[PDB]
């Protein structure tokens, strides 16, 4: 198989520096060029750089020239992207990818978050539901940084009707998202509904049981 | 600095969170307000060999 | 960082996505398919040459084409083009066409009053099409600024959309008013539906 | 990108502006109308500017700062901006005036620029409310996307309608391969999706 | 009266430079701070820089720090904004404004700044032939930079006219449409001519449009 | 630094004047001509070099 394993993402302040790695396996990147492509939440793809180690050629996206540097380590079969003078616009998920001759293979992606706000575990607040017909309920995952946080219900026992929404950045600088479930309201009197929340950056794991008014 | 840890076992909330701080006493006020706003009020117990606070109900 | 163009199509329809680079890029145009959040997948390379594992039904001057002969359920995804300096096209997302569905509104009073701010959530559950307008009112005075929205990907089961909207305000201001309501506009709603609550369990 | 909202004459509207930090009272509010330069309405959160009417109010309640129009008037349909902390501008909010729904009238124009190398097809969606309109392109009953760019007008001053220009542009080569060109439009005010069409060359 | 008249806009290549002027009138810029605010086609306001002439303090927006420099010429009551290392993110209408000593009291007219490789180019005009109510217009395509202005019969016909916002093409030039809704009984009798004005390229054109 | 030429147009349906810069009038010739061809203007061209202005008459 051909695999590309990325690392070196995470947090850093505006103007700070961060070095990503993309370790190649199954081939030798001297026969290959490796590309880096990023993407901000909900928007399109943007190529940022290219290196052809066997021709010593480098290329950088205009909005990146003079601040990033792409390297390749023969001995370890690893390409790097040394990012510096980082700005709040660089916050994206970065993919390393390999290229009569297309990017056939893509890495896992690694999240990069530039901002002053430091890491913070989420807060969980119940959205209490109203015998009966249809009942709605959820948990508000608020004031956490950086992304991501992932929500499950009854450790995956409840899946039908559940809608976990994308997080949104607030004026504060922290994220918040919602996860809800629509169930029959005849269940609320007896059945328990538990919101499971996971935040590895702060290694927070939480269960919030939600009960009616 | 180093990182402290709060183990929380209340009626409705159960889990563990973290944060960094210079002294435990500073991570105490952070962990405390976290409890107050989540309506967790119980017996606090600190463990310094593990740097972990514990609120139990 | 620009949100992709959209289109709607049912199984069996023919779709031709176009991509244009400013100048003559020979044959070095590659086409990709991306499903939400996850990494892209290469379909075409050198303009026309199809890649291994891509079904038959995919076919590819300054005008370059990707064509699906007969759209199938699997093909619902965002499609990208590329120019080989390498730059990526805007992207186009294939939506699944579906009969209109009105949302179901739920309003949740805030529970985070000990936090300094008060957050009210209005729930738009399972509607089609995507276009939905949530309006916020406090004492029947419409509000703006205090609110943020978020939308789900099209469901694979019933091809639904849902939407969460959160009105956040300082507790000081929250306890000055009594009526909090979210008015929802949707094509499938004859009437704009208003879900509301009165402060202090009224 | 500006936010939008809808309101009729007489409605109460309160625009909020919040900044991550303490902006004391130094919050200014602006009004911008199409083409014209911005105009200052409120300064330091609450103090009114000279010449600004009766119905304009600014408030502070926490770190929250609000702009309120007590009774919206015909003149006031316009985009409003805030200013906070390094002075910063809020996104801005455009107040449109609410209006009964109006179906568009669709027109299709074949290209006349065939000597230019590119063929451009224009379909006109004229005077509809609300703004949201979906125009999709079909060539030989094959739905098309990418090849097209849209453009929308400001809300009309009298009848408060919207219309839309959409241009499907193709290389003469590809244009001279197909026969059927149509723009299908979906609108809330449309019982049925309307399709306007023509056959290439005189047909 | 208080007026602020800007100049120095126009074209520039990627990496090129352009220096704006804002001549102040009705006051002394020592009494005031001068700010520069820009706005991209269809988007919101963005502060970029400010100068406080009587305490010489400076501030620049992060997306502008290190590339722009704001100065003030006491004697001419004029502030400048020397923009360099310009990139496609800078293409906006730039406003000079005064804050008299909070709040920005008076604003200049605004001035077009367009960074891009494409050179200046006069527009071409193509007829949109019509056919109850009949629609017709003219497609003003492949022009650079902005703006171009369209009237009909030199403004004699205004009801039913819709001049649409310009759109950026893949080539890098703009194109826009102007249409009119007319009685189709008029087609036989009345003439309809599209008036087009592009100052950057000193082009003014009239195209007569009659049905297919 | 180069020069600016000018084409005055007096046709049946199209009438006006446009611009462009160029090294030679002859380059400013191919410039204005295709502009005519694409607008379907075919007539008697007349050049004046003291003004650097071409004129196509229909």
């Amino acid at each position: 198989e051909v695999q590309l394993v990325e690392s070196g993402g995470g947090l850093v302040q505006p103007g700070g520096s961060l070095r990503l790695s993309c370790a190649a396996s199954g081939f030798n990147l001297s026969s290959s060029s490796i590309h880096w492509v990023r993407q901000a939440p909900g928007k399109g793809l943007e190529w940022v750089a290219s290196i052809y180690s066997y021709y010593g050629s480098t290329s950088y996206a205009d909005s990146v020239k003079g601040r990033f540097t792409i390297s390749a380590d023969t001995s370890k079969n690893t390409a790097y992207l040394q990012m510096n003078s980082l700005r709040a616009e660089d916050t994206a998920v970065y993919y390393c990818a390999r290229e009569p001759r297309g990017l056939d293979y893509w890495g896992q992606g690694t999240l990069v978050t530039v901002s002053s706000a430091s890491t913070k575990g989420p807060s969980v607040f119940p959205l209490a539901p109203s015998s009966g017909g249809t009942a709605a309920l959820g948990c508000l995952v608020k004031d956490y940084f950086p992304e991501p946080v992932t929500v499950s219900w009854n450790s995956g026992a409840l899946t039908s009707g559940v809608h976990t929404f994308p997080a949104v950045l607030q004026s504060s600088g922290l994220y918040s998202l919602s996860s809800v479930v629509t169930v029959p309201s005849s269940s609320l009197g007896t059945q328990t509904y538990i919101c499971n929340v996971n935040h590895k950056p702060s290694n927070t794991k939480v269960d919030k049981k939600v009960e009616p008014k | 600095v180093t990182t402290y840890k709060l183990v929380i076992n209340g009626r409705t909330l159960s889990g563990y969170t973290t944060t960094t701080a210079v002294d435990a006493a500073t991570a105490e006020k952070v962990f405390k307000q976290y409890a107050y706003v989540h309506e967790v009020d119980g017996e606090w117990t600190y463990d310094d060999a593990t740097k972990t606070f514990t609120v139990t109900e | 960082t620009q949100s992709p163009s959209s289109l709607s199509a049912s199984v069996g329809d023919r779709v031709t996505i176009t991509c244009r680079a400013s100048q003559s890029v020979s044959s070095a145009v590659a086409w990709y398919q991306q499903k939400p959040g996850k990494a892209p997948k290469l379909l075409i390379y050198s303009a026309s040459s199809l890649y291994s594992g891509v079904p038959s039904r995919f076919s590819g001057g300054t005008d370059f084409t990707l064509t699906i002969s007969s759209l199938q359920p699997e093909d619902f995804a965002t499609y990208y083009c590329q120019q080989a300096l390498l730059t990526f096209g805007q992207g186009t997302k294939v939506e699944i066409k579906r009969t209109v569905a009105a949302p179901s509104v739920f309003i949740f009073p805030p529970s985070d009053l000990r936090t300094g701010t008060a957050s009210v959530v209005c729930l738009l559950n399972n509607f089609y099409p995507r276009e939905a307008k949530v309006q916020w009112k406090v004492d029947n005075a419409l509000q703006s600024g205090n609110s943020q929205e978020s939308v789900t990907e099209q469901d694979s089961k019933d091809s639904t959309y849902s939407l969460s909207s959160t009105l956040t305000l300082s507790k000081a201001d929250y306890e000055k008013h009594k009526v909090y309501a979210c008015e929802v506009t949707h094509q499938g709603l004859s009437s704009p539906v208003t879900k509301s609550f009165n402060r202090g369990e009224c």
